[PDB]
């Protein structure tokens, strides 16, 4: 029993590495959206003067 | 958003400074305006003879 548990722990340590991997794509990503919806305000910003 | 300073520009011209022509001399023959249906206001009729 003892055995059976350490290697279902051992492979949860491991899925959740998977798992802040995918997070960590995923937050890379929206980083580029905001920039990019920041640069737009920017542009909309100028583009509101007469 | 709504921010904003108004800058207010005015039609200069001779027409609207006015005198449409100073005129200092005289001995100078001008053109005269429209019909300017709006000016005359006279006693109306819906008779139409014709």
């Amino acid at each position: 029993r003892f055995t059976s548990n350490i290697k279902g722990l051992t492979q949860a340590a491991r899925n959740a590495n998977d798992g802040i991997s995918v997070a960590q794509t995923t937050e890379g990503a929206l980083s580029e959206i905001n920039n990019n919806l920041q640069r737009i305000r920017e542009l909309t910003v100028q583009a509101s003067t007469g | 958003d709504g921010q904003t300073i108004t800058i207010d520009l005015k039609k200069i011209d001779s027409d609207t400074l006015g005198l449409n022509g100073f005129n200092v001399n005289g001995k100078g023959e001008t053109a005269n305006t429209a019909a300017t249906l709006k000016d005359m206001s006279g006693f109306t009729a819906a008779a139409a003879p014709g």
